[PDB]
């Protein structure tokens, strides 16, 4: 009959499981509530200061002010260019602020996905060790290059046939270093409007200055690079000072360290010589065909994870394929899988293969001209 | 640089209706209308060429 410490402590457990969770959702609740009436404040730059109580701002959104610090705004922090807060109605200075970031930069600095090392690709090994050679070891170890005392090489150009894997090797790099891969795509840069795309090339310069291993990363170029016209249509305007931006901004005065600049194109021949000479992009860098033995070893490295029998004669494949690529005898081994579901094998037969090289045979009988050297 | 190999995978090509399937694209279109059945579609497909 000494059940009722059963019943007060099961009352007492319900009221207090409920009382913890009812008052830390009206503490959620409260702490959401006290901070409502908070008013924002406005994002303006300095650009100078102009006395020991002035200060010349202008904010992004427009004109130019004169105002002070509050009380304890310690001064000497504020250097000309910085990024600072305002009041919205007294408009005085509030807080010294980190600088932007500008979340363009965010999707293509965050959005680098998984990959494999360069032992994926192969048959190019030239320019595997000669990347490495330029890029990581005046990164890693300067002084082999200043006990020589001869200022590294900043840019490389990467060019050559369509589906060489150009970006792949890039790729590879970004499955190597990890460090700081700014890959711009070099097309969604322009919107619509008059001076951004300028805007955004100085924020990828500020923020390669500033982050000191960066590398920066523009697939696509012609597009944006052209080369020059008699002044045809008007948006060329901005597309050629969109590029002059580039052109003066690589280089300028005040010389970019560690900035190493990685590039790839579908034809070369269009690019301005603005662009093609060496300082900026020193060294040309060529990818084409893969011979027998290269051919021989992508396609052992595309016919490991297949699922298939000893019977490949991988000699009989290369020997067919002829002049190809990183992708086409991807496109081959792709297709053997496909020939294998064909008729329901659910093993690869070798025959498949020169049913897929046979396949390859008949796409590869409408395209050409495959040569493109620059300059 | 458009298909390269892969861009686009399957390189697919469309032929035309060599004979048979003249009268067999025939028959589908004139599924729906009422015909009097003396009409030997082979001789119209075997008539217009391309
Ligand atoms: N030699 C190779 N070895 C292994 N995989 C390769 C090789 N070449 C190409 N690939 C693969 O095929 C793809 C082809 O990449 P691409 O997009 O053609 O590079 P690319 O510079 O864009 O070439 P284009 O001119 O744009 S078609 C790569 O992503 C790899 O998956």
């Amino acid at each position: 009959k000494l059940l009722e410490h059963k019943e007060i402590d099961g009352r007492l457990k319900e009221l207090r499981e409920q009382l913890k969770e009812l008052t830390k959702q009206y503490e959620k609740s409260e702490n959401d509530l006290k901070a409502l009436q908070s008013v924002g404040q406005i994002v303006g730059e300095v650009l100078k200061q102009l006395t020991e109580e002035k200060f010349i701002v202008k904010a992004t959104n427009g004109p130019r002010y004169v105002v002070g610090c509050r009380r304890q705004l310690d001064k000497s922090k504020l250097k000309p260019g910085t990024r600072v807060a305002l009041d919205m109605t007294t408009l005085t200075i509030m807080r010294y602020l980190p600088r932007e970031v500008d979340p363009l930069v965010y999707n293509m600095s965050h959005e680098d996905p998984g990959n494999v090392s360069y032992s994926e690709i192969g048959g190019l090994s030239e320019q595997i060790r000669e990347l490495r050679e330029v890029i990581e070891l005046p990164l890693t170890n300067p002084e082999l290059f200043q006990r020589v005392g001869i200022i590294p090489p900043k840019g490389c150009l990467l060019y050559g046939p369509p589906g060489t894997g150009k970006t792949l090797l890039a790729r590879a790099v970004a499955s190597q270093l990890d460090c700081n891969f700014l890959k711009v795509v070099s097309s969604s840069i322009v919107d619509k409007y008059i001076g951004e795309s300028a805007r955004l090339i100085r924020e990828m310069f500020n923020y390669a200055r500033d982050h000191q291993p960066c590398i920066i990363f523009m697939d696509e170029i012609d597009a944006i690079g052209g080369r020059r016209f008699s002044e045809g249509t008007s948006a060329d305007r901005e597309i050629q000072r969109t590029l002059m931006e580039l052109l003066n901004q690589m280089d300028g005065f005040d010389t970019l360290h560690r900035v190493k600049m990685i590039m790839a194109t579908n034809r070369p021949d269009t690019l301005d010589p603005a662009l093609l000479r060496p300082g900026r992009l020193d060294r040309k860098i060529h990818i084409d065909l893969p011979n027998e033995q290269a051919r021989l070893d992508i396609l052992k490295i595309h016919a490991g994870p297949i699922t298939k029998h000893g019977e490949i004669d991988y000699e009989a494949i290369v020997k067919l394929s002829d002049g190809f690529n990183g992708a086409d005898l991807r496109n081959v081994c792709t297709e053997a899988g496909m020939f294998a579901i064909r008729a329901d094998h659910d093993f690869v037969v070798q025959e498949d293969f020169m049913k897929a090289v046979r396949k390859v045979a008949d796409s590869k009988k409408l395209e050409s001209k495959l040569d493109y050297k620059p300059v | 640089a458009l298909l390269r190999s892969g861009r686009l995978d399957r390189k697919i090509e469309f032929p035309m209706p060599n004979e048979e399937a003249r009268a067999r694209i025939m028959q589908i279109h004139s599924r729906k209308m009422n015909v009097s059945p003396d009409v030997n579609y082979e001789e119209l497909a075997r008539c217009t060429d391309d």
